[PDB]
């Protein structure tokens, strides 16, 4: 199943991805297409931000959901 | 500058550009990443810094 | 330069605001703001209305736009003269971004703040170790300087 994570420039991700992963594997697949560690990402869906321990079926996350990735960067 | 015409691929165009939000004949410029701008509005920025203003990659 | 790109936002954010805010330019000024935003449901900032002031460097949009509350407000990540602890605002920031985006990002913070980069210190460690404490004085905070 695919998703789209969306940067807040408007930089596209697209991931295979399971409705039984969780938050916590959605970010490590994050890293490893764009190198940003889980610790600092934070994922969004229809306003609430998404917590690790969940998965994507929890928040009832279909295919070709798009999740909104923001960055809280050590620091800033 | 010229590390800008090096890496990159400016073109007359024939869809916004997100540097200075008008729509996009007129001259623009694609990056190695496939992002288009006008060639003005986003050679401004490669200016000072050498990354794609949306994805962030260095063009280089 | 920065003008017409200046006018170009203030359409898009009449047409389409951002996380119930509003924003516009003060008086005849196109480089400097004023705008309002909503604490966001279920946050306890909930009912607040905050003020915003928005200063453009006249290189906008490739430097970022100087944002900050005028509105008091009890978070780990905005102090006491208003400054908000926002990368975009500070290294992160891109000319793909718009003062929308910023607006956006300001609610997404105040929903969901980040206690281990703060401008608050204090603040931060209550939020961690005490959070209907946070939540109680934010509210109350909130009923002082916004409501
Ligand atoms: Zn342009
Ligand atoms: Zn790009």
């Amino acid at each position: 199943m695919q998703i789209f994570v969306k940067t807040l420039t408007g930089k596209t991700i697209t991931l295979e991805v399971e409705p039984s992963d969780t938050i916590e594997n959605v970010k490590a697949k994050i890293q490893d297409k764009e190198g940003i560690p889980p610790d600092q990402q934070r994922l969004i869906f229809a306003g609430k931000q998404l917590e690790d321990g969940r998965t994507l079926s929890d928040y009832n996350i279909q295919k070709e959901s798009t999740l909104h990735l923001v960055l809280r960067l050590r620091g800033g | 500058q010229n590390t800008i015409e090096r890496f990159t691929f400016p073109h007359k165009y024939k869809e916004k550009c997100t540097i200075c939000l008008s729509m996009l004949g007129e001259d623009v410029r694609r990056l190695p990443c496939a992002h288009l701008f006008h060639q003005l509005c986003v050679d401004q920025w490669l200016a000072m810094s050498k990354k794609c203003p949306i994805c962030r990659v260095d063009i280089e | 330069m920065a003008l017409k790109r200046i006018h170009k936002e203030l359409n898009d954010l009449a047409r389409d605001p951002p996380a119930q805010s509003r924003a516009g330019p003060v008086g005849d000024d196109m480089f400097h703001w004023q705008a309002t935003i909503m604490g966001p449901n279920d946050s306890p900032y909930q009912g607040g209305v905050f003020f915003l002031t928005i200063h453009f460097p006249t290189d906008y949009p490739f430097k970022p736009p100087k944002v900050a509350f005028t509105t008091r407000i009890y978070h780990p990540n905005i102090n006491s003269n208003g400054s908000i602890k926002l990368d975009i605002l500070r290294s992160q920031w891109s000319p793909a971004l718009t003062i929308s985006k910023v607006l956006l990002s300001i609610s997404s913070l105040l929903s969901d703040p980040n206690p281990d980069d703060p401008l608050v210190p204090e603040i931060a460690r209550i939020y961690k170790t005490d959070r209907e404490k946070y939540n109680r004085i934010a509210r109350e905070w909130t009923q002082k300087y916004a409501m």
